[PDB]
């Protein structure tokens, strides 16, 4: 298998939080119309939804 | 398994 992350084909709603416990920066992403969030690489989020990433940083900050 | 929150 079942799609995860950006491969679910859902619009990102908001970043719930960030973590780098795996070696690289990841974001816990909430998608529109789903209560199932999943971890996506920051490197992918930066490109695919920059404004969602920027909103997360700006609120903090 | 730690997450920094929005915020």
């Amino acid at each position: 298998e079942k799609p995860r992350g950006f491969a679910r084909g859902l619009e990102p709603e908001r970043i719930i939080g960030a973590t780098d416990s795996s070696g690289e920066l990841m974001f816990l992403m909430k998608w529109k119309n789903s209560d199932e969030a999943d971890l996506v690489p920051a490197k992918e989020a930066n490109v695919k939804c920059p404004q969602v990433v920027i909103s997360f940083y700006e609120e903090r900050l | 398994g730690t997450v920094a929150l929005r915020e």
